[PDB]
């Protein structure tokens, strides 16, 4: 089936231009036109252009350059802290409706700084809450999973909070009483931006 | 331009429930080749948005029943016949009849369910994050409902307001229910000076306050 397969993250300074792509797969590229759409945080959706007889939005007009052919990119122009959001590349034709899984591009002249994990455990109860503490990181996207994402069903992931120019954020997982401590689990922590992975092992 | 006004902006409702979503634009839909070209989506969680209707009311493969578009020429709506908690997320419309597209801002669907009391859970700062200077408390606060919510932090019964972070979470897509985390952080000195570090919950579930705490 179609898959439109893009980039996950990018962080850029600001004043330079960055180029992302857009692999287009499972359907005759030259077929469908292929759309823009840019999402800030704030809910808020806008198209961008099409596309190599491109056909811009006016807004932004001076900002993106459609170049394409397996692959469309799109490079943004001189970035500034507003230009960082979730870029999606999509075929929009009615009922073909495609969409890329999205590039976040962070803006920003700060430094990748690696994340610290601390374990956090507590005692009594049916179940027992554990959690871990990711904090120092820079720029965002880190995953935390438990049990090598084995466990699932009971995990809180909590937004990342950005404390003091970094970013910090926990997760829990509540798994019945009789199997810790009698069982390990262990959160594994995965910072692409600097290329980290880092398990903590839970113990009393 | 043509902008896509959405109402409500927020909608609680029921499980089992109907409920309509209004989007209205501010120029005619209708293509002067006789299309209406409004669409809905539904964009979950650090997910891309996913086409459930097109022109109006035609559904997008996969998509079931509970679904259905109405609408004509500048007035338009997104109804679901039995709201189930995996439709929670943001809905938008979106118009393709005029250059440039343009989108919504949404409409959050929310769960309304049974009165859920938070389950507190403190953790003292760790030995590692200690060797290193630094001492975060941390505090979750989960499975609760409605999201109103209010944390305080005591230190040997004396409240502690600056130095906290607290984050909340989107409605559980599993049980509807809310959950947060209150960290209170501090030096390994402040921290190492002081005895009992206490947590203390208001929710309208309980006249006293849920508490939790540990001694040092
Ligand atoms: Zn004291």
């Amino acid at each position: 089936q179609v898959q439109l397969q893009q980039s996950g993250a990018e962080l850029v300074k600001p004043g330079a231009s960055v180029k992302l792509s857009c692999k287009a797969s499972g359907y005759t590229f030259t077929s469908y036109w292929m759309q823009w759409v840019k999402q800030r945080p704030g809910q808020g959706l806008e198209w961008i252009g099409e596309i190599s007889y491109t056909n811009y939005n006016q807004k932004f007009k001076g900002k993106a350059t459609l170049t394409v052919d397996s692959t469309a990119y799109m490079q943004l122009s001189s970035l500034t802290s507003e230009d960082s959001a979730v870029y999606y590349c999509a075929n929009l034709r009615g009922y073909f409706d495609y969409w890329g899984q999205g590039t976040t591009l962070t803006v920003s002249s700060a430094k990748t700084t690696p994340p610290s994990v601390y374990p956090l455990a507590p005692t009594t109860g049916s179940s027992v809450t554990l959690g871990c503490l990711v904090k120092g990181y820079f720029p965002e996207s880190v995953t935390v999973t438990w049990n090598s994402g084995s466990l699932s069903s009971s995990v809180h992931t909590f937004p990342a909070l950005l404390q003091s120019g970094l970013y910090t954020m926990s997760s829990s997982v509540t798994v019945p009483s009789s199997t810790w401590p009698s069982q390990t689990v262990t959160c594994s922590v995965a910072h692409p931006a600097s290329s980290t992975t880092v398990d903590k092992k839970l113990e009393p | 331009d043509v902008v896509m006004t959405q109402t409500p902006l927020s909608l609680p409702v029921s499980l089992g429930d109907q409920a309509s979503i209004s989007c209205r634009s501010s120029q005619s839909l209708v293509h002067s080749n006789g299309n209406t070209y409004l669409h809905w989506y539904l964009q979950k969680p650090g997910q891309s948005p996913k086409l459930l209707i097109y022109k109006v009311s035609n559904r997008f493969s996969g998509v079931p029943d509970r679904f259905s578009g109405s609408g004509s020429g500048t007035d338009f709506t997104l109804k679901i016949s039995r709201v189930e908690a995996e439709d929670l997320g943001v809905y938008f419309c979106s118009q393709s009849t005029h250059v440039p597209r343009t989108f919504g801002g949404g409409t959050k669907l929310e769960i309304k369910r049974a009165d859920a009391a938070p389950t507190v859970s403190i953790f003292p700062p760790s030995s590692e994050q200690l060797t290193s200077g630094g001492a975060s408390v941390v505090c979750f606060l989960n499975n609760f409902y409605p999201k109103d919510i209010n944390v305080k932090w005591k230190i040997d019964g004396k409240e502690r307001q600056n130095g906290v972070l607290n984050s909340w979470t989107d409605q559980n897509s599993k049980d509807s229910t809310y959950s947060m985390s209150s960290t209170l952080t501090l030096t390994k000195d402040e921290y190492e000076r002081h005895n009992s570090y206490t947590c203390e919950a208001t929710h309208k579930t309980s006249t006293s306050p849920i508490v939790k705490s540990f001694n040092r």
